[PDB]
RNA sequence: CUUUAAUGUUUGAUGUUCUAACGUUGACCCGUAAUCCGGGUUGCGGACAGUGUCUGGUGGGUAGUUUGACUGGGGCGGUCU
RNA sequence: GUUUAUUAAAAACACAGCACUGUGCAAACACGAAAGUGGACGUAUACGGUGUGACGCCUGCCCGGUGCCGGAAGGUUAAUU
RNA sequence: AGGACCGAACCGACUAAUGUUGAAAAAUUAGCGGAUGACUUGUGGCUGGGGGUGAAAGGCCAAUCAAACCGGGAGAUAGCU
């Protein structure tokens, strides 16, 4: 029947982008740790 | 806390000599009218010496009180102009406000603050009993006579 | 009035809906129509913190006049309407001054009557009075708390806080609760019963009405498992524990009052 | 928060050692007095952090140290 | 000594009461033609609800564990020196 | 109407009503370090939770135990003076 | 007017035939019920794992639910195979 992942782009980018998580300390954490790994794709939001 | 309190009346009060006492009477109820100093031990001694020049001066500045217990324990007419209404109604009223700084105990005011009230006063013009504070600890009538802007 | 249908199907068999031929049929005064919204009984952390509110129609929000107190300007009475955030009927007023209001009903709805504040002047329902000033028997409208606390007793429709003795320096009422208070002479109340005196003959007779309503249906206790609820049962339902609230609570104990601020007042409560 | 400006103390960890000497937390917790006080100097009234013995700290050591730690804050009353 | 009056004396308990601490998802002015926040005032409660420290009763509402071997497999049963 | 996405789809679940009870509104309740907010900015002809299940005729005995409320004259009684 | 109805479009799937190393996340074909509503439902949003949210099945929570996912603790421990 219908499946789990479905269009809206909306509900990812203020959840899981930068500006918003960067003004806390907490996503600064998960920024920095993806940084440093090497991984290419920051956000995921482009 | 201890302090070095300068008032001479009411249930504590030995005229500017050290006497420790509760925390509820040092401080909170006297230092929003300067009537104590801090037993900080940098100037107790100092204090002690103070007292003697002090006292007679102090005394007079603690003759404000025996007023107030004169003149509104034997009562007469406190005379206030408030705003009526067209059927006498005190809209306004007296209320703290105005039997607080215009009432002719002391002249002065009794600072006007927080006060127990179980149900109103002055409803409509006219004279009428209003037990209020003459002291700190002491509640006693006043008559007002209430007349219209 | 009130309309009961001919059960033309089931669900319709008991419905019943009040109205007047007076009430208006239109939508309200949008200028004047001051925005409800409901939080779903959602609190700050985004959770659901009343359990089983939430739902239903948007039902619009007017301010309301809860103490009716006006010193001797008339009002035309503009209409009585129907309000969708309580039981009672609100009035758009209009008084003659040029000041329009939504005002809550009392007993009196009368076309230029006067609201009349003060003791010589106040005695058509609806014109407030010190409750020194009120005789006994008297069913009273919203009755103040405190001098300046405003008419918190006896807001929804046909209700009373009525009084009941008048002696010593407080005024002695009875509440529709089962409470019996003392309150102080230096108090503003109102004459008449609360307006809307009809209300009483709803039956709703389909679950759809408390449904938008806001309120939300409510399961068996014994019906949930014991993991899902405290009390919740077994292999076919096996009612025989006490009954218990999904947090521990005694549904049929418990006096849970902590208030400790306005008790001097109250001189008789519910009791167990 | 739940300073005592007066003291620099706040809560403190500790366990409970119980009947059955159990090691359970529940950490140790200031009284934490919120009180009120008067300033002849400002004419005006300041609220300052006090804990349980907290008084006698303030009259020994002067309202002045602890009322210029509220102004070092950049509080407003 | 028991009951006990007069009453010297220290401390624990009590009632009634004030506002002066303390309370205010009461209201008003004001910062501020900011529903917050804070001081003030005013309505009302009040040295109490409150909270901490100390300690005892109640209490599966909640969470972590626990609930025999032997034994012609055994549950159960019966027994353990 | 709801239902274990794919064993029920109903004998369970819901509901008006019907019975029990909490709550006087800073409510009962809830979640959150706690501020706090939702309930509801409504408020007993209202709101939570509980048992029963529209409607006609009804529901006799009984609190013992189980959970829970509350009151008092007082013998003793931790902590404590 | 209607928590009414027969019924497409629109949504579901009580039962039956089939499928079961299917085309399939129970779909298909036929009987069948909601659709003038407690229906169907697009957009933007939110609560984070014995925690949520439940008209109740201990349901559902990223092709998944009587215990989601990952990164550390971690070479858990094993009285045992």
């Amino acid at each position: 029947m219908k499946r789990t992942f479905q269009p809206s782009v909306l509900k990812r980018n203020r959840s899981h982008g930068f500006r918003a998580r960067m003004a806390t300390k907490n996503g600064r954490q998960v920024l920095a740790r993806r940084r440093a790994k090497g991984r290419a794709r920051l956000t995921v939001s482009k | 806390m201890q302090v070095i309190l300068l008032d001479k009346v009411a249930n504590l009060g030995s005229l500017g000599d050290q006497v420790n006492v509760k925390a509820g009477y040092a401080r909170n109820f006297l230092v929003p009218q300067g009537k104590a100093v801090p037993a900080t031990k940098k100037n107790i001694e100092f204090f002690e010496a103070r007292r003697a020049e002090l006292e007679a001066k102090l005394a007079e500045v603690l003759a404000a009180a025996n007023a107030r217990a004169e003149k509104i324990n034997a009562l007469e007419t406190v005379t206030i102009a408030s705003k009526a209404g067209d059927e006498g109604k005190l809209f306004g009223s007296i209320g703290t406000r105005d039997i607080a700084d215009a009432v002719t105990a002391a002249g002065v005011e009794v600072a006007k603050s927080e006060v127990r009230l179980p149900n109103g006063v002055l409803r409509t013009t006219g004279e009428h009993e209003v037990s209020f504070q003459v002291h700190s600890e002491v509640f006693a009538k006043v008559i007002v006579n209430v007349v219209a802007e | 009035a009130v309309v009961k249908c001919k059960p033309t199907s089931p669900g319709r068999r008991h419905v019943v809906k009040v109205v007047n031929p007076e009430l208006h049929k239109g939508k309200p005064f949008a200028p004047l129509l001051e925005k409800n919204s409901k939080s779903g009984g959602r609190n700050n952390n985004g959770r659901i913190t009343t359990r089983h509110i939430g739902g239903g129609h948007k039902q619009a929000y007017r301010i309301v006049d809860f103490k009716r107190n006006k010193d001797g300007i008339p009002a035309v009475v503009e209409r009585l309407e129907y309000d969708p955030n309580r039981s009672a009927n609100i009035a758009l007023v209009l008084y003659k001054d040029g000041e329009r209001r939504y005002i809550l009903a009392p007993k009196g709805l009368k076309a230029g009557d006067q609201i009349q504040s003060g003791v010589d002047a106040a005695i058509k329902p609806g014109n407030t009075l010190p409750m020194r000033n009120i005789p006994v028997g008297s069913t009273v409208h919203n009755v103040e708390m405190k001098p300046g606390k405003g008419g918190q007793l006896a807001r929804s429709a046909g209700t009373y806080v009525q009084i009941v003795a008048r002696d010593g320096a407080y005024v002695t009422l009875r509440l529709r609760s089962g409470e019996m208070r003392k309150v102080e002479a230096d108090c503003r109340a109102t004459l008449g019963e609360v307006g809307n005196a009809e209300h009483m003959l709803r039956v709703l007779g389909k679950a759809g009405a408390a449904r938008w309503r806001g309120v939300r249906p409510t399961v068996r206790g014994t019906a949930m498992n014991p993991v899902d609820h405290p009390h919740g049962g077994g292999e076919g339902r096996n009612f025989g524990k006490h009954p218990v609230t999904p947090w521990g609570v005694q549904t049929k104990g418990k006096k849970t009052r902590s208030n400790k601020r306005t008790d001097k007042f109250i001189v008789r409560r519910r009791s167990k | 928060s739940r300073v005592c400006q007066v003291t620099g103390k706040r809560p403190v960890t500790g366990n409970n050692r119980s009947h059955a000497l159990n090691a359970t937390k529940r950490r140790f917790l200031p009284n934490l007095h919120s009180h009120r006080f008067w300033v002849e100097s400002e004419k005006r009234f300041v609220t300052l952090r006090v804990s349980a013995k907290g008084m006698r700290v303030i009259d020994k050591k002067g309202i002045d140290t602890v009322l210029a730690e509220l102004r070092a804050r950049g509080e407003k009353y």
